[PDB]
């Protein structure tokens, strides 16, 4: 168990996933930056299209958010457990967004800290 | 005040019989100013009903009788008294019911 | 199945704080009973119940026009598993034995 | 009754066909002389509605769904 | 615009679905007494409050 953003992202992930979330693409995603709902986000990284980055920085940069990045944004999805439909197909999800405040209103864990710290440093 | 009714009613003529009992056995405990149990009349209803639900044979109404029976008594007493009178665990199948008009 | 998954998570949530739940099945009604000012279709919330009842999780009972729940241990634990709820949760139902 | 062979007119009506790109291009405008996005788009007061919806300028008639303001080009 | 795209029609005079509620039909149903159940299951409960035939 260490103590970093880096491992507590998947949990960060799992949670943007289950409570609501599922900002995939430019879908859904303008509701938390607009409204300075996110205050904390993640990025896809290693990108060969500038379009899609470029318009979610665009509208971070809107209210000047920051956002988190990290590497093996992929292996993140297929950690998720984002199997569903009872258990019908492997989906994978591409992006996802942290909304309302830091940390969702649900269980407290240490992932909600550990993104403070991030976002503080 | 002195005005106090109780209305007991049920279908059945010995359950009647003996909750009287039970009234004249706390009127035989003190005597007091409480006059006789009220009588209504035998309240009945009829229903009736048709039994071949497609017309097939003969038009035998099942006549149904609900046939209710009322019972009243005024009491002018202390309270406690016919408290402990009544509250007693009841008989089940009658219903009493205090009124203060 | 076709009701927006917001009131799905609040029926469950509202489920297991309760327990069992209970289900009138008519289209013409204007509001539910129970969760009356709020403006619920009804024909979501049944395909719903038809759905978890022949997905098998809670035994699917059809008793002449008024529907309950079938609670046990299996349905309890997979609705747990479905809303994610905190392993601190007990019903109100089991209190004091 | 007898089936009434149901191909003569409208055998089964398939689900809506619309042609969109994965990174949306039509609801952002860009070409306004500015290095970051511009919202050219006049913003309408009412909030009842979603924070991702975009107001688009139409030439006829309004598709809102409670508020439908009436104003044209001229 | 929304009112008439669905339920543009109600029904205030509704027996069917006001129908006797304990059973899964309409039929059977009289509105005295608040019966709500046929009159078979009628006279299967019927001795059961305290019902008895003398006519």
């Amino acid at each position: 168990g260490v103590m970093d953003v880096n491992t507590a992202l998947q949990e960060v992930l799992k949670t943007a996933l289950i409570h609501d979330g599922l900002a995939r693409g430019i879908r859904e995603a303008a509701k938390a930056l607009d409204k300075r709902q996110a205050h904390l986000c993640v990025l896809a990284s290693n990108c060969d299209e500038p379009m899609y980055v470029k318009l979610v920085e665009a509208l971070c940069a809107e209210h000047q958010i920051n956002l988190i990045k990290v590497d093996d944004n992929k292996k993140l999805g297929e950690w998720v457990g984002l199997c569903k439909i009872d258990r019908e197909g492997k989906p994978r999800k591409v992006v996802g967004c942290s909304c309302v405040v830091v940390k969702d209103y649900g269980k407290e864990s240490q992932a909600k800290d550990v993104i403070e710290e991030y976002f503080k440093c | 005040i002195h005005r106090i009714r109780i209305t007991l009613t049920s279908r059945n003529v010995k359950s009647l019989e003996k909750v009287c009992a039970d009234l004249i056995r706390g009127a035989k405990e003190k005597n007091l100013k409480v006059k006789g149990p009220v009588r209504m009349p035998t309240k009945t209803l009829r229903i009736t009903t048709r039994k071949t639900p497609c017309g097939e044979g003969s038009k035998t109404w099942d006549r149904f009788q609900m046939r209710i029976h009322k019972r009243l008594i005024d009491l002018h007493s202390p309270s406690e008294i016919v408290k402990q009178i009544t509250s007693i665990s009841i008989e089940p199948g009658v219903e009493v019911e205090v009124t203060i008009a | 199945m076709l009701m927006p998954k917001k009131n799905r998570i609040a029926i469950y949530e509202l489920l297991f704080k309760e327990g069992v739940m209970v289900a009138k099945k008519d289209v013409h009604m204007p509001k539910h009973p129970e969760l009356a000012d709020k403006n619920v279709p009804n024909l979501h919330v049944m395909k719903a119940m038809q759905s978890l009842k022949s997905r098998g999780y809670v035994k699917e009972q059809f008793a002449w026009r008024h529907f309950y729940w079938y609670l046990t241990n299996e349905g309890i634990q997979y609705l747990r598993d479905y809303l994610h709820l905190p392993p601190e949760i007990v019903p109100a139902t089991l209190r004091r034995s | 009754k007898k089936r009434k062979k149901k191909s003569y007119t409208t055998p089964k009506k398939n689900k809506h066909k619309r042609k969109k790109v994965k990174l949306a291009v039509l609801k952002y405008y860009k070409v306004d002389e500015n290095g970051k996005i511009s919202r050219l788009r006049r913003e309408c007061p009412s909030d009842e509605c979603g924070a991702g919806v975009f107001m688009a300028s139409h030439f006829d008639r309004h598709y809102c769904g409670k508020c439908c303001l009436t104003y044209c080009f001229n | 615009g929304h009112q008439q795209l669905y339920w543009s029609h109600p029904r205030k005079f509704g027996q069917g679905s006001r129908s006797c509620r304990v059973c899964s039909n309409r039929h059977g149903l009289i509105r005295k007494y608040g019966l709500n159940m046929c009159r078979q299951c009628f006279r299967q409960y019927a001795k059961d409050i305290g019902f008895i035939k003398l006519d």
